[PDB]
């Protein structure tokens, strides 16, 4: 839905930045602006009805500081024109998705009951390399409320070793 | 009538097992909670990596 | 590189994306890669996004699945071997008797026939059924409205029509089952087979067990079949003139309403597709004759709710040329066929068409049959011998007329023995005229029953 | 919010990213966007007039119906 | 005792054999058994879905970014955040002759309190009708125990015939009684109930049990307290069970209840999917929806049977006869749904409120109720003897107006009127009292022989019953032979007429 | 973790929550400012919920904090409510002090399972001529009262109330559903002067409150009836309880009101597509059980006397009798004023009522309907020109109509409030004799405003 | 409309007495209201009419043709009723209205044959004549109320 | 007969309850079979779950 609306903008931005290799700069700007729109105060100041697109654009330039670009300004302008400012963070997220798939990197999220040691983390990185990906981005998470084990999510892909096995045995008994 | 009797017998015979299993799993939960082995954590993650 | 991948699926409508440098045109054909289902471009959604319909079931399918195109609308086999063969809308055999022999393929769609090709004449098809041959003559390249319930020999009449057109005029026969129920379809097949006529007809059914698109496009399928056969020229040019049988065009309009609704477009006055007339016409204009060859149409018509002012029959009559109606009582009176010779209407009923004398003769017959019909009630209630003896003469003569209009059928030969009789005009005309003269008022009604021409009638009468 | 404008096209967006103005020769030539049933939404013709005939690279003609903030329906 | 302990332990050690890499989704949105979920990029169309609470769901809308799916069990237990999971499978339910004497859920789950069901076979609910080339004509009749029905409206094995009428017209009774008559047919039967009061359901159950016929019979009911999707899919499941035996070369009968009601449920479901509505809010595919169901039942070519069995069976041909029911508003036929239905069946039967209000039990109007399959669905003797009723009832219904009249009219009209009145009354009948074809045969013979054209109308039913008992006792072997064969022979009719004239000579009515 | 007022439009309310903390459906939400309460209708993601206001729609401020209970709506139940009138929330609205009990139960249980249907159909008698002869009841049945505005329908219900109360310890209960509060107060006071409230419980929805309240009064009454039936007394089987629906149509309309604002699309009449779902939910929790039973009486209103649209159509698929009141029979001076020719029950069956009673009903139907169709010609010419046949028929029909005149047990002032409650068997005897003609020699007046043959003969002799 | 008309009713003397805080004790409060609904072709199935009828205490109806039949006012007693009944009438008027209503019902009964007073019963003719007279009795001018 | 047999069978489920309590404490070790026996001894120590 909102992601659906955000789609084309992500495509355009990714195509252009890749064609200019400034993808990192745009990603940083996207994080900045996402945090910005997250602010209630900043938004409420922005949504004040007495402000033409120019006001909001220059405000974004200011809060960005010396990081913007003419392409950045044009992008901001176009989004302000249709007032699509709201769904910016989703655009950023999809943009991250595009860079990851483009560089063939896969980002992997792992939750463990107990904190982990870099030895095991590297072992798992190697293991998922054997799962035949190019490169991996590991984000760990301590979840002691989980009984034990590490749960790994790659998008729709999930593998479990924690309490879920037990849930399975109970449903099996019944 | 006789078939009804048989079905009731079977219903009780199966029903008891459910509370039995519930008690068993509650005990298993208690035992795992008292289990504080991060050594097992390491062993099992290594085991999975081997399975990986 | 034409491989596009599924992007969104609801019900039967299907959405795919492609590259913004290579985008298929509307009505192009998409074959799903790895499966035998086919997709049909409906409207370009921009961004390489296309919304299409599927042709059959839609199960198990999942997004991102690759699909190729054909860069062209749907093409099906056409050729001489197509007779005695039952294919789907895609022209794919379902008789399960091997693939189609021909390698000739033609796209389903083409523009309307040129104004230049509309033949500068208008003449009449000869048939040997002795009823339409006087009251409702068919034009050459006309549309015949047909009405009445089942069980009155609709199939039988179609049998005889096919037999005659293929026999005398060497016509070829194509039949399209729109919204068909399988059982009657199979029965019709077995009838095609027993009566040795299957070898001369091309058969395609769309069942009411299929998504609408199938049912919509079987029409154009059979149409193109007929077009190919007609435009297929004969020796010295002059390709055949062919007849087309289509069931329940009202079902066609309903399926059009179906697909329009599925596209999410607003209804029409009653609720049909607002574009109704468009498809109706697109069907129609490719039904005509040409300077080379001709095509004529028989179309089963059902009037839901008996509304002569409903949009669908109204649009139908915009193209109807002759109307034929079938009776229940007449058949119950053991008269076959049960064509009511009082409601059938022909645009061709004009002295400028059938000629002067023929026109007047037909009008006189109509007058007699009317006159006797209003006589009937008085005959019932107030007796018979309380009237003008001239009126009684009218009664006898009309009874002879009704006894006479039925005839044996060459298709009836295999049915119940009694080989049928082919009869042209200029004898029917003469015999009826003589009957109107009352020169045959010395003969019982029996000589007119189940018999051919007036010569046969007199032969029987003398022998009776 | 509401549906997308049938004028926000990654090509067009990237073009305005390159530069906003001087679009399509001051809008002397238009490019088709949306297609259904003899009805065409087109982007990029402001020089065009309401009720004007519209020429096509297909050699055909189009009828001007809706002059809008971002696109034209014909 | 310790038995189960070993059993549970040995079962357990069979699990956690590996870790799954499944793809699943999570909840985003919930309303009235309808859930929008995120994730699960790969997904079969119409995949059945599992959820953390043990429930299940049916996926319909595969939009480009999410999934809409309908709750199959009972929602009001799900919250956004909980994770879905596809089964890698399509909707499937069990079948098997063990289902006889069993009452299950639309998912095929016992409700009779008879414990688990040992169905060796399950099958996908959604399939396609066989090739039209695998259709062979219908000739074997199907009996209803209803003289009018079995005479003017023959019903052949594998035919689609529609009962229709207004409300509280015994339509349910018509179906169930038709079911009862299958003591000797050897076929099996399935009843599909939709949106019903469990009280009514249980009453039907108890009555059938009294008849004991719930032994070659299976029934499933989507009562009014059930998820709409369950109701929507149920008839398809019933069709699946029927097709089981049909493809086993067997012949059977199934009955729907209130296809209108399940259409309503489907309307509601589609509506909640934000689909484009049609006339009367009905998505267009309702025509497709019903039609893809009805055609699945027919009589098949035995060649199809043989090839499917791969040689297992070679002689018989499978068949399945479809008896649906539609309820109407004030006897309209122009309503969209009935209009759709009409062109689908092979024949239709109407029920007229006034007749039952006039105490005409049953209240069928033969004047419009037809069966375009002809006599091919009657036995030779009934095929012979139907015409008299046909024509007499005709003449009567054109000229029945003279009831109070004919105090001065011609005598032939009076005699024909008496004939018509008597034969009309003849069909009045009670539920749960099926007539064997021999009974119908003796009644029709007495009719056409005019041996009831001399007795008062008020006791015609009594006359008939007495005759019935008289033959049943005296001449049991004759009717035995008759219903063994159902053939018309001069010896047979002579014996029948001798018995009739004896009865008239013997004890009075 | 408290939600706040984020958007309000008429009857639909929305609240933000912390995404971890999300209320489940059908649980109460506590306005932190006022006593007003909110019920969950659907979860809008992101910690956003949609709700309906139980109580006043005033005092509302965007951004006002609101808390939950994380539990469905539960109200007190038990014998500590009899003769008391409660709100939709179970609070004393009669100013008779607070309720005495704490036995509080939720209101959204599931319908009783299939296996627990009462394995046998039952019957209920009322001692009333037209009903017990032509409108039989099954204990656990469903009864509809259509029309009737020149007579006291509430009088009829109260008569049935005294019937059941004296007939059984099985108590009674009524729910106000779009109540014409004039009639409600009248009924309240008249039951009061009857001194019969110990077997009665009162909840009112009186056309003055947000649609949810008038929706949910039905559930309240349902819950009370359920629990009260479930009180197995000294035997293991509680009493069979009786329910009174103020109007089923208003129950339909309550949901009909805000359905569209809920985002629901309209239905075939513009209605709510969840019509049948809620209807069945309501009805399937009203049955007879293996232990005990619950039946109800539904005061039915018909829009423009038209039945051929869904709103009565759905209802009819759940009733068991259609008692249709008659106005001009009241004009004929008849006390019950109930039509004898249109009202039916599915319970008219020889197997359940025996053969003799069934066939007597058949015969009386025939004679009355034949007498009706002769009215015109009788008016045109007169009795004399008719054959001697059907003259006795006219007399018998008139005497039947007189026999139906039943003095009310509880009006307190209509003829002295005399109860009849004549046995079904005695009435069978009397109508059998009348059909035979045992007394087709007496003026119909002797059959008027009386009960059995004993009263008719005594009246005929006294005059 | 509901919450509107709901406000209109009669209250207990106790209620107002405490409302006035005892300022008044004897009297009781009451309020009657009359809404007007306009019909299209006299249709009753119209949405708003349907609602308001379902709400009100009863119907009072007037037919066009009766006003055109000189019937001023043109009340149609065949359909207009009050659930209240004679309870809001004094002794004498309730005592009298009975036979009047009966005669109106009789006359309405024989409407279809009103155009054939040549072959009916004499007593029926008398009933019709009585109905005619009472019908004319129901005429009245405007601004002219009666004690 | 149903009431008698069901009540007595019920009465026979309590000794069976204690039996299967022991046997489920025994089955509680099959969590060790859940793993690769990364733990195979954590349960024999524990008997604190002596419930019913
Ligand atoms: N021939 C008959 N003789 C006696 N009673 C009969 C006869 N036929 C039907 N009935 C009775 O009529 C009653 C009503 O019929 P039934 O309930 O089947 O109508 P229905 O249309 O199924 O009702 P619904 O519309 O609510 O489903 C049945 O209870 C049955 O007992
Ligand atoms: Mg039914």
């Amino acid at each position: 839905e909102l992601l659906t609306l955000a789609r084309p903008y992500a495509k355009a931005a990714f195509a252009y930045a890749s064609e200019q290799g400034a993808t990192d700069n745009w990603s940083n700007a996207l994080q900045v602006l996402s945090a910005a729109v997250q602010d209630e105060a900043f938004s409420a100041y922005l949504n004040r009805p007495e402000l033409t697109p120019a006001e909001q654009v220059k405000l974004f330039a200011k809060v960005l500081g010396e990081d913007q670009s003419q392409a950045v300004s044009n992008f901001l302008t176009l989004l302000a024109d249709n007032d699509r400012l709201v769904l910016l963070p989703e655009i950023a997220a999809e943009y991250e998705q595009l860079k990851s798939q483009n560089n063939n990197n896969v980002d992997v999220v792992i939750e463990s009951a107990f904190p982990l040691t870099a030895e095991q983390e590297q072992l798992l990185k190697s293991a998922l390399e054997k799962r035949f990906n190019s490169t991996v981005t590991v984000s760990v998470e301590v979840k002691p409320e989980l009984i034990a084990g590490v749960v790994i999510r790659a998008g729709d892909q999930v593998i479990d070793d924690s309490a879920l096995n037990k849930l399975e045995k109970m449903r099996t008994r019944l | 009538a006789k078939e009804a009797v048989d079905q009731e017998i079977n219903s009780a015979r199966e029903e008891l097992r459910q509370q039995v299993a519930a008690l068993a799993v509650t005990g298993a939960e208690k035992i795992l909670n008292q289990q504080v082995d991060a050594e097992a954590h390491n062993a099992m993650l290594s085991q999975l990596a081997a399975k990986l | 590189m034409s491989s596009g991948r599924i992007i969104q699926i609801i019900g039967a409508v299907i959405d795919v994306e492609f590259e913004r440098t290579s985008v298929p045109k509307i009505y192009d054909a998409l074959q799903v890669d790895g499966t035998e289902t086919t997709l049909e471009v409906q409207q370009q959604l921009g961004d390489g996004v296309v919304r299409t319909i599927a042709m059959g079931s839609t199960e198990g399918l999942k997004r991102g699945l690759t699909v190729t195109s054909t860069n062209a609308p749907i093409s099906v086999p056409v050729g001489t071997a197509t007779l005695g063969r039952i294919m789907d809308v895609l022209g794919r055999p379902i008789d399960e008797a091997g693939p189609v022999a021909t390698e000739e393929r033609l796209p389903i769609h083409r523009q309307a026939p040129s104004y230049a090709e509309q033949a500068a004449s208008t003449d009449l098809l000869e048939t040997g059924i002795k009823v339409i041959d006087l009251l409702c003559p068919f034009a050459k390249g006309g549309k015949v409205g047909l009405f009445g319930g089942a069980g009155v020999g609709k199939t039988v009449n179609m049998m005889e029509l096919i037999n005659n057109i293929a026999k005398a005029h060497s016509g070829l026969s194509v039949f399209a089952g729109v919204g068909e129920r399988t059982r009657e379809g199979n029965d019709f097949y077995h009838e095609m087979k027993d009566s040795n006529v299957l070898d001369k007809v091309a058969m395609v059914y769309g069942q009411m067990n299929e998504p609408p698109g199938n049912r919509l496009r079987v029409a154009l399928t059979g149409l193109t079949m007929a077009e190919y056969f007609r435009d297929e020229k004969d020796e010295n040019g002059k390709g055949r003139d062919v007849l087309l049988f289509v069931d329940n065009i009202y079902r066609y309009t309903l399926a059009g309403t179906e697909v329009s609704a599925l596209l999410g477009r607003m209804p029409s006055a009653v609720g049909y597709q607002p574009t109704l007339a468009e498809e109706m016409g697109v069907l129609q204009e490719r039904i005509t004759s040409t300077k080379s060859g001709s095509i004529t149409s028989i179309q089963a018509v059902y009037v839901p709710a008996d509304d002569l002012t409903d949009p669908s029959p109204a649009t139908t009559f915009a193209h109807l040329d002759a109307t034929v109606v079938l009776s229940r009582d007449i058949a119950s009176s053991g008269i076959y066929p049960a064509i009511d010779p009082l409601d059938s209407t022909s645009r061709q009923l004009d002295p400028l068409v059938v000629g002067q004398e023929h026109y007047e003769i037909a009008r006189a017959v109509q007058n007699v049959l009317q006159r006797y019909k209003e006589l009937k009630d008085i005959i019932a209630i107030l007796g018979m011998d309380e009237l003008a003896e001239e009126d009684k003469l009218v009664v006898y003569r009309a009874r002879k007329i009704q006894r006479f209009f039925s005839q044996p059928f060459h298709v009836a030969e295999v049915f119940t023995g009694a080989p049928g009789k082919l009869v042209p005009l200029k004898e029917t005309i003469r015999g009826f005229k003589g009957l109107l003269a009352g020169e045959y008022d010395h003969i019982p009604e029996q000589a007119f029953y189940m018999v051919g021409g007036i010569d046969e009638v007199i032969a029987k009468a003398e022998k009776l | 919010m509401q549906q997308l404008n049938p004028s926000e096209i990654s090509a067009l967006i990237k073009q305005r990213i390159g530069d906003l103005d001087t679009s399509a020769t001051a809008k002397n030539e238009g490019t088709i966007v949306m297609v259904s049933d003899g009805i065409v939404r087109i982007h990029g013709l402001a020089d065009a007039m309401y009720g004007e005939m519209i020429e096509f690279d297909g050699g055909l003609f189009g009828m001007a119906l809706n002059l809008e903030q971002d696109s034209v329906g014909a | 005792p310790s038995e189960i302990s070993a059993l549970i332990k040995q079962r357990i050690g069979d699990l956690d054999t590996s870790a799954t890499a499944k793809n699943e989704g999570t909840i985003v949105m919930v309303s009235d058994g309808i859930v929008r979920i995120h994730g699960l990029a790969d997904a079969m169309y119409g995949e059945m879905i599992e959820f953390d609470g043990g429930l299940f769901g049916m996926a319909l809308n595969l939009e480009q970014d999410s999934v809409g799916a309908v709750v199959l069990g009972n929602y009001l237990s799900l919250q956004e955040g909980q994770k879905a999971r596809c089964t890698g499978r399509v909707l499937e339910v069990p079948v098997g002759p063990e289902l006889l004497g069993r009452v299950v859920d639309a998912l095929g789950n016992p409700i009779d309190g008879k414990g688990p069901i040992d169905a060796k076979l399950t099958d996908a609910v959604e399939k396609v009708a066989p090739g039209v080339i695998w259709r062979q004509s219908v000739d074997q009749p199907v009996q209803t125990g209803y003289k009018s029905v079995d005479t003017m409206i023959p019903v052949g094995r594998g035919q689609r015939e529609l009962i229709i009428g207004d409300r509280q017209t015994g339509k349910t009774a018509m179906a169930i009684d038709a079911i009862i008559a299958q003591k000797n047919s050897g076929i099996k039967c399935v009843y599909v109930a939709i949106g019903q009061k469990q009280s009514t359901i249980a009453n039907v159950v108890r009555k059938l049990e009294e008849t004991g016929a719930m032994a070659y019979t299976t029934v499933v009911a989507a009562a009014a307290a059930d998820p709409a999707a369950m109701q929507y899919l149920a008839p398809y499941s019933g069709c699946t069970m029927g097709e089981y035996f049909r493809d086993r070369g067997e012949d059977a009968l199934i009955i729907y209840d209130d296809l209108s009601k399940q259409a309503v449920a489907y309307r509601q479901i589609s509506l909640l999917l934000r689909r484009p509505p049609g006339r009367e809010a009905y998505p267009g595919d309702v025509f497709y929806l019903h039609s893809r169901l009805l055609e699945r039942a027919s009589r098949v070519s035995a060649e199809y049977v043989e090839k499917f069995t791969n040689g297992a069976v070679t002689g018989k041909t499978g068949s399945l006869t479809a008896l649906p029911i539609i309820e109407t508003q004030a006897g309209d036929v122009s309503a969209f749904v009935p209009t759709n239905v009409i062109s689908i069946t092979d024949g239709q039967i109407f029920l007229e409120t006034s007749l039952f209000n006039a105490g005409i039990r049953p209240a069928v109007n033969a004047g419009i109720s037809v069966s375009r399959v002809g006599g091919s669905a009657q036995t030779k003797i009934i095929k012979k003897l139907s015409g008299g009723i046909r024509t007499a009832l005709a003449q009567y219904r054109e000229l029945a107006a003279f009831a109070q009249f004919a105090s001065d009219l011609d005598e032939a009209t009076r005699k024909q009127l008496e004939h018509g009145q008597r034969v009309t009354e003849l069909m009045k009948q009670k539920q749960y009292a099926p007539y064997s074809i021999a009974d119908q045969a003796v009644s029709v013979y007495a009719s056409n022989e005019g041996y009831m054209a001399d007795v008062e109308v008020k006791k015609i039913v009594d006359f008939d019953a007495a005759l019935i008992a008289y033959f049943r006792s005296e001449y049991a072997p004759l009717m035995k032979q008759i219903d063994e064969t159902g053939d018309y022979n001069k010896d047979i009719e002579a014996a029948i007429k001798a018995g009739i004239e004896s009865f008239k000579a013997t004890q009075t009515y």
